[PDB]
């Protein structure tokens, strides 16, 4: 489950 | 033997895996961070294919400032995706 | 799908089957807790059969002070075991 | 492998 990336950074 | 001490071995295992590739068998430089990431997060992160992105992750995981990510910072990380995992549920 | 992603998942699954028993379903309160450890953390703790212990674990985990294990403060107890884990080794 | 209670706390 793409989870990303700027979420995160 | 239950699924959480599995988890936890799990940790311990693959962070080693890659943190004992090159330099410091203790921390993650930028290629073994990167190649964790694509080979191990496959299904919850994109795969890192520029360069400034491996930068970017380093720099946020990065928390003491010295290069690499120790088993504290990854320990960290584990907790941002986990956490960002539910939600979605 | 691989051994750290299925870590993850374990995380998750595993806080919210005890988190989700009684009262705060995102929240840990000490009988859930206990049960946690007890069930699912027997080889790398020790039983917790007095009532203090519970406590203390609790007081020590319950970094917010509202009385109960958030998520947060469950990782950063999987960040406490996983790094005591080693060492040993 | 028991990894415990003060350790911890
Ligand atoms: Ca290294
Ligand atoms: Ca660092
Ligand atoms: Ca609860
Ligand atoms: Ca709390």
């Amino acid at each position: 489950t793409k989870i990303d990336w700027n979420k995160i950074l | 033997m239950s699924e959480l001490e599995k988890a936890v071995v799990a940790l311990i295992d693959v962070f080693h895996q890659y943190s004992g590739r090159e330099g410091d068998k203790h921390k993650l430089k930028k290629s073994e961070l990167k190649e964790l990431i694509n080979n191990e997060l496959s299904h919850f992160l994109e795969e890192i294919k520029e360069q400034e992105v491996v930068d970017k992750v380093m720099e946020t995981l990065d928390s003491d400032g010295d290069g690499e990510c120790d088993f504290q910072e990854f320990m960290a990380f584990v907790a941002m995706i986990t956490t960002a995992c539910h939600e979605f549920f």
